[PDB]
């Protein structure tokens, strides 16, 4: 399920069938996460081959209507509207309607599924459900459980998400997959309900705010962010120059938490600060701006293989773009294998390696 | 400043102020209605929950004054009380009696309407005060168990709609200086631009003690305020937040253990950190410097030329409580004498 | 602020309180072993340059720069190079040779092809001529030293405990010797290559004084400063101390109410 | 060793079972590193 | 007073002092005339009107000054009571490494000991 | 290695994994299930009590393409679920389901069984879920006053009798990560062998999770493993807890300022840390690696060998991800090629 | 009352009558420390003399029944059954059960103390016998407070434990010594109940994983470990060889961080002895050793017998040391053992055969 973000395609792989939790404090990009994984869909949803569409479906909980406005327009500003199905439960509905949501919802995709195509659920998000799951309960009187949530508030959780899956050829191969998003407090992921979900869902995406403000965007936390099905969901190209970037990636946090000493380093540490921080920079991305698989290839490719490591901090902002229009430029048909074969051979390597060179000598 | 150019405010937008007790959420609001509401000409609505009575007589002898309320006149403003010292059930309806108000200026009247609540935390407060003896199972923090659908319908009515603009500034109260207390945790995610003071900051004698870090605007985005603002700001975080990272190893090592690129950015940051405090006309009896107003284009181009360094040479005090550029190299002149 | 962190971050702050209580008092007994290698070096300071004292000598500049490899002492190695960029203003030319790497990497950052050859593995024990024969040697190997117009050396002077000082001190060589005023007063012996030498023990005799004198001085530093963090983390401790019970306190209390409301219905 | 260093070969095959207590034992074992400096870039590693 | 090693300085009064200059043996005395000199390899003496008291030394500067003080220096250094196995031992392995810009070094090995056997 | 060294299962034992959420349990008892139920003459039977429908699914078509369950002859194997996709009465008694299968075998097989919990937290949890609506008080932590006994009257019947011999592996979910939580520090009590999965640990890349000093077995004892066994198993011990003290004095003045017994205990220490890890065939997905199963002999030797210093020479990475000390050396030349 | 472990017996010491409290979280070795209690007690219940016997009483709450087996299996295995009771109120009975069966051996403990003999009981644990008065309580819907206990948590353990005592000439002189057992969480003594519990016994025998890796068995944490009556129940032989033990110790913990290169000879002698201390005190499970076996050991210790012995060679010094003092010096060992006291001449004949042995 290619979200076109540099960072989740490369670092915590998601796949069609699979359950992702996305997971942070508030104003953290939770749902900018979200939307960039539908409006990448385009790619697909414009095209004829059914089987290659991801219909998505957005539930709002407890959202102001307003916001869910704002939403919308942008949607539509991308052409992505025609693919989705937003399903409402605003701040100002009442509770039974909140928590029925993500249900109704399940159901309305459970019907791609099982008819053969692939839709998307984002459940954003639960944490609020849970608010007013709670709130049905206290008031029907039934006796509360730990921050006065009801006893089976997991269940709650658990029987939703389960209906996320990805359904054998018998039963016509469809699949549902499901992005639930929770709020935490304080970066306190030990709180009940996300502790709940954590542990229902095939890996979270942890994005923070000390992160965001010193301009890693998206926020992902690689550290904490994981995708239990892993490289089974990765693009074979992809997955081939992005051998142990995310292992590296640790490695790196690693030696720059013993750069804190401020006590020199040698030609070895110094040299994986160079690259751990340039392979940073080279998967901040914009919001609105999901990259097709070829263009985060060779990024990745000039990252890892250190044809970057050469280049101005400042300046890997410029060198994405350049490189990418002279890619387009010249080496198309590269950029269109990929594409239509997904798995670099031998040769392409070579061409790849050779044309990176090539341009980072300008 | 600090709003202007960090989380920009938008028209008919909702915003709210976020603070403990004695940042200066009343201070700050009186500052907004001093700008926007002389050059605004459209009508006003005013609402006083759970706020001081002192306060709310001083708000009428503060209009009769400017004119915004003339007796004899015509008048721009309303006023609406449900202060301190009423009953729960005063305080948990009085805003409702606010917004049906401003309602109809917005939908039947066709106008732009500016609508300051003070403070609407005293709403949800309220709502618990009476709720066990409404029968309820109390709910987390000992809050009524509707703490968010009752809030949803109070917050989902004030907005701009098809038929009429509504920009509103609100007080957020966060109780025991506490983010996540469960009232304020729930508001967030009904506003637009949302500004939060920090105690700390004000223990900085830096006012407004917003925070830097923690304020937020949908805005803020290069569609709107284009390239330069966008990363004037970006940077200006990246700054701040830095310095934050640091604040342990200074705090025991101090500043000599520091290397030579961050020990910069910490010089930098404590002049942008306190470059973002302005004086207000308002808190005139608090600073004593007549207060100053900078404008969007002047506070993002003086941000800059920081951020280039073209400053680095100057006193950190220099840009302590001033208004634009201009006035450091004012201050660092007098003070260079 | 949870229960669980707050608790680990006051560990952690002990356990560092402890460490730079241990450095401040392996300070203390390291600085009286160099307060004796001080005392030994400025005296054959003292036998050495009073023969320039009565033949008064006055002096492509070679300053060599001394500090250590070692950070956690405070502002040794950020004012010795500030110094030495004070005086590298005047010749914006001038070679370097430094000893330890502080001092190395912070004027790599300021004049980066000022440099020329660069020492290290020092402020560790109390220097040694041996150490201040060899650097001396190399001086004269690499750097061409003789062949200098002037050379400096840069180091840190320990004028109390508490502070120190950036310092400066004149080497001269071969041809200043001879031509210094009242070398006539001295009847040496032309006999073969005599101002050489003295410029060749001059270099390693002089460095000596300088190194026991910086690293001494450096030593003082990081006593002093390692004392500080001691405070510091002293303080902070009773802060988090009082923020954990705080904690605590809370924890039982809400963790109560869950119960007694569960209880209730 | 050098003449510079003359009186530390002189004193140091004069070094080579007494005052070598800590003292002079120490005096004879030297840790110093040099290397050499080019165009930012280094040259190589070698003990003094 | 004059009169140091790097890391243990000795001297202070003088009647008369011998030292092993650049060229051959020399005798300072009362008054003398102002000098420099290399100080080779080899024994030193001190003198307080009878008092006999030889150092070894490695080898350094000598300096007389107008103002009459003597000034010497040297690296390393009591007589007999300092430093014959621990020689020879040497000595052995010393002539060893001269058979070797390394073997060099042994040759300044070689006359600093042969000196030393003398004593 | 690491079970079989430090803290090695015991047959007829119970062996709980205690793991918080994705440190790798599943993954875990799957690869003793790939090695232990082949070699395994008699039964097993795995129960699934409220993990995930398609960890079963996986397990029911590895079972068939291992050969372990035959839809068309002979099968080794019962499979008992449960999933988290139902209701707590139902994720509630299947463990009990599960148990009565494996308790049939025992006592009236009169035979050898291998019975496969994943999760047993579920089995409390799901006791936690109604029992509030069945009108108990609630206790700590909103557990349910039944916590301990209950879980007694379950745990007590997983057991080797005289009539046959039960072998267990438990899963247990460590709920926040925190081991003292009322429902896992519960289960302790109940295990022969207690196998420790830490966080810590898997985000250094060191698979399987394994703490090896929480880590604990009865059967670490002279008496049952021979003193050599104990000797090593302890000095690898002591060598990671030295490292773990220093880690303190490394951080603050680097490795510099060490004593040299110590930079060696430390170089130890590290390659030991790797020697610890292995790739599991299960998580192939994840490594790209080939499965390594190494020989309890083969274990004890290396880190023996290791331990004396007899490979003081070999980079720390010939020693990560691989299985006995061959592949250290094969490693080794093949990286230094 | 002698337990055998060189670490409680020297520094720990615990009187009849007393109630010592064993504490630390799970797996640190509490069970270790009562049961090498009981194992030491052959020494005297195998003898004749009653007023010296002492008969074990092993109260299990809420233990695996098959642990408990093996715990039988083991005391077999060391004869000690024979002198011991085991209360068993295993993992899976009702909690009534598992909430009386401390007070039911209680009253099986105190036949002894009320017959002019002496027990000693252990309580494994307290921890799980509050957590079943606790079941008890809520489903009878008695009113719940910190952590759910009721009100009278506290006077449960209070009435436990103030049963245990040294009961005076006129009542037979009987004694009833406890051992309940504590188990922290992640080392909380604040917890509810080791709150309790610790202000109603007479110290602590405190136990720390820590200390267990390093290899330290008995992990007995020193520092925090305290037996209120102390002194007055200590062999006068092992007391008189120790009093400087605590006082090394104590200094030896001051001066730890100072393990990591230029340490004056004041402190760096202070590390010398505590490492070997420390290792003195360590002791395989289940051999606990007889006074008269202690007393050389501490002695040779404590007066710097071992400061030229390497610190991994501390191991088989003990064992040839006993062995050889055994052989060669079996009366002095015959003497301790007997007076129980040291004579000036035996400080001179233990220093003598001591010197002897550490020259050879
Ligand atoms: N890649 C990005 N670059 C720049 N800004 C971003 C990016 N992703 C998100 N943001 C911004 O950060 C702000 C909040 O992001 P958002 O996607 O709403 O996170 P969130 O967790 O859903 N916040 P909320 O749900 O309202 O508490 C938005 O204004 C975005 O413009
Ligand atoms: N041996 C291993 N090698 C590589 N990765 C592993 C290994 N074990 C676990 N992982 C990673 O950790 C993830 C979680 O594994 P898993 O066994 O599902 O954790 P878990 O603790 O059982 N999850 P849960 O049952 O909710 O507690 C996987 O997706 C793997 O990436
Ligand atoms: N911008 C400012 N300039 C100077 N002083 C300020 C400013 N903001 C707040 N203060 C000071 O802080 C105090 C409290 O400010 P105020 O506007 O009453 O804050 P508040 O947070 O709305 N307090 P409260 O309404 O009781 O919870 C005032 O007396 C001012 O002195
Ligand atoms: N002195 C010792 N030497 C060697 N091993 C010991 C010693 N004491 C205890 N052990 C071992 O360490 C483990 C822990 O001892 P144990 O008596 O179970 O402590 P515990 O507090 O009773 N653990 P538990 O009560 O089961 O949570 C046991 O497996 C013993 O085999
Ligand atoms: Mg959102
Ligand atoms: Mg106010
Ligand atoms: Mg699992
Ligand atoms: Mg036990």
């Amino acid at each position: 399920v290619q979200t076109g973000l540099k960072a989740v395609d490369a670092l915590v792989p998601i796949g069609r069938g699979q359950r992702e939790l996305i997971i942070g404090d508030r104003q953290t990009g939770k749902t900018a996460v979200a939307l960039d994984t539908i409006l990448n869909q385009k790619r697909w949803n414009n095209g004829s081959d059914e089987s290659k569409k991801l219909y998505c479906v957005y539930v709002a909980v407890g959202q102001k209507r307003s916001t869910v406005a704002q939403l919308v327009q942008t949607l539509e500003q991308h052409d992505a509207m025609k693919y989705s199905i937003i399903v409402a439960a605003t701040a100002s509905e009442a509770a039974p309607l909140q928590y029925l949501a993500p249900f109704t919802a399940a159901s309305i995709g459970e019907w791609f599924r099982d008819n053969g195509k692939h839709a998307l659920i984002v459940y954003d998000d639960l944490s609020k459900q849970a608010v007013a799951y709670r709130q049905l309960s206290l008031l029907l009187r039934r006796p509360p459980g730990r921050e006065a949530y009801p006893g089976d508030v997991f269940y709650l959780h658990s029987r939703l998400l389960e209906r996320a899956a990805k359904l054998s050829e018998k039963e016509g191969s469809g699949s549902l997959t499901a992005l639930p998003v929770i709020e935490t407090q304080g970066g306190d992921v030990s709180a009940y309900i996300p502790t709940n979900v954590i542990s229902i869902t095939d890996g979270q995406i942890f994005l923070e705010a000390e992160l965001f403000y010193k301009g890693i965007r998206p926020a992902i936390n690689v550290g904490l962010s994981v995708s239990r099905v892993g490289s089974a969901a990765q693009v074979k190209a992809l997955k081939q120059v992005a051998g142990s970037l995310k292992l590296f990636l640790a490695q790196y946090r690693e030696v720059a938490a013993f750069a804190q000493f401020g006590s020199d380093l040698d030609a070895s540490t110094k040299q994986t600060l160079v690259r751990g921080e340039r392979l940073t920079q080279l998967l901040k991305q914009n919001q609105y701006s999901p990259l097709a698989t070829e263009e985060q290839v060779p990024l990745i490719y000039a990252g890892v293989n250190g044809h970057l490591d050469g280049i101005e901090l400042s300046r890997i902002g410029e060198f994405e773009s350049s490189f990418l229009s002279y890619l387009k430029s010249n080496h198309n048909e590269l950029l269109t294998e990929i594409r239509e074969k997904g798995e670099l051979s031998k040769e392409l390597l070579a061409s790849l390696k050779s044309a990176t060179e090539s341009f980072v000598a300008t | 400043k600090v709003v202007d150019l960090l989380a920009p405010y938008a028209r008919g937008g909702k915003i709210g102020l976020f603070g403990g007790a004695g940042v200066g959420k009343t201070v700050f609001i009186q500052e907004l209605i001093n700008n926007i509401a002389k050059a605004h000409g459209g009508f006003s609505v005013f609402t006083g929950v759970g706020e001081r009575t002192r306060e709310g007589n001083d708000l009428y002898r503060e209009m009769k004054e400017t004119g915004v309320i003339n007796l004899e006149g015509e008048s721009k403003v309303a006023l609406v009380f449900g202060q301190m010292n009423e009953p729960p059930g005063a305080r948990a309806r009085v805003a409702l009696t606010g917004l049906t108000i401003a309602e109809y200026f917005r939908d039947e009247e066709g106008q732009d309407v500016l609508l300051f609540i003070d403070n609407i935390f005293r709403f949800t407060q309220a709502g618990s005060e009476v709720s066990a003896l409404l029968g309820r199972i109390p709910s987390a923090v000992g809050y009524q168990p509707t703490l968010a659908t009752d809030m949803g319908l109070l917050q989902e009515r004030i907005t701009t709609t098809k038929k009429g603009s509504v920009t509103s500034v609100q007080a957020v109260y966060v109780p025991a200086d506490d983010l996540t207390d469960p009232a304020p945790a729930t508001t967030f995610a009904h506003l637009d631009a949302t500004t939060v003071l920090s105690r700390g900051i004000s223990e900085l004698g830096i006012y407004p003690a917003v925070d830097p870090l923690d304020s937020k605007s949908r805005l803020l985005d290069a569609a709107v305020v284009g390239q330069e603002h966008y990363d004037v700001a970006s940077k200006v975080q990246e700054t701040l937040q830095t310095y934050k990272s640091l604040q342990d190893i200074i705090a025991i090592l101090g500043m000599d253990e520091l290397s030579e690129q961050d020990k910069l950015t910490v010089e930098r940051a404590r002049k942008i950190q306190r470059f973002l405090s302005q004086p207000f006309a308002v808190a005139e009896v608090f600073t004593g410097i007549p207060g100053k107003l900078v404008r969007l284009k002047d506070t993002v181009a003086s941000f800059k030329a920081v951020l280039e360094g073209k400053y680095d040479n100057i006193p950190e005090h220099a840009f302590y409580m001033v208004g634009g550029i201009e006035d450091v190299v004012a201050k660092a002149e007098k003070l260079a004498a | 602020a949870t229960l669980k962190e707050v608790e680990m971050r006051l560990k952690s702050i002990k356990n560092i309180e402890k460490i730079t209580k241990t450095m401040k008092i392996v300070a203390s007994t390291r600085l009286s072993k160099a307060e004796k290698a001080k005392i030994s070096a400025k005296k054959m300071d003292e036998a050495e340059q009073l023969f320039y004292k009565n033949a008064e000598t006055k002096n492509k500049e070679l300053i060599v720069a001394i500090t250590s490899d070692k950070g956690l002492c405070g502002s040794i190695h950020s004012q010795l190079a500030k110094a030495v960029r004070r005086h590298l203003n005047d010749q914006p030319n001038a070679d370097i040779v430094t000893i330890g790497d502080k001092i190395k990497m912070q004027l790599l950052r300021t004049h980066p092809n000022n440099i020329k050859l660069s020492i290290n593995g020092i402020g560790k024990d109390a220097p040694t001529f041996q150490e201040s024969a060899l650097i001396a040697d190399k001086l004269l190997s690499v750097m061409k030293a003789g062949t200098y117009p002037k050379i400096s050396i840069f180091y840190n002077d320990p004028v109390s405990s508490l502070s120190f000082e950036p310092s400066e001190k004149p080497i001269f060589n071969a041809k200043t010797i001879e031509q210094s005023p009242s070398f006539g007063k001295f009847e040496i012996d032309t006999d073969a290559n005599v101002p050489r030498d003295l410029f060749e023990y001059t270099l390693a005799n002089q460095m000596l004084t300088a190194m026991a004198q910086g690293y001494a001085a450096e030593i003082s530093a990081r006593r002093n400063a390692m004392d500080n963090a001691s405070k510091n983390a002293g303080d902070m401790i009773n802060r988090y101390s009082i923020l954990y019970n705080r904690t605590r306190q809370a924890v039982i209390t809400n963790e109560l109410v869950d119960i007694i409301t569960g209880a209730s219905s | 060793m050098s003449y510079a260093a003359y009186l530390n070969v002189a004193a140091q095959a004069i070094r080579s079972t007494e005052l070598q207590t800590a003292s002079v034992t120490n005096r004879s074992q030297t840790d110093a590193f040099y290397t050499q400096y080019k165009n930012a870039s280094e040259p190589t590693p070698m003990t003094k | 007073l004059q009169f140091a090693l790097p890391h243990e300085t000795l001297y202070s009064e003088v009647t008369q002092v011998n030292l092993p200059a650049k060229s051959g043996r020399i005798g300072v005395l009362a008054n003398h005339v102002p000098t420099v000199e290399q100080l080779l390899p080899g024994v030193v003496e001190v003198m307080e009107g009878s008092n006999s008291k030889k150092f070894f030394i490695s080898g350094g500067f000598a300096t007389v000054q107008p103002d009459s003080q003597l000034c010497v220096t040297a690296i390393e250094a009591p007589l007999e009571s300092f430093s014959e196995n621990i020689k020879n031992l040497l000595a052995e392995a010393k002539k060893n490494v001269s058979s070797s810009r390394e073997a060099a070094e042994a040759a300044i090995q070689v006359e600093v000991l042969e000196n030393l056997q003398s004593v």
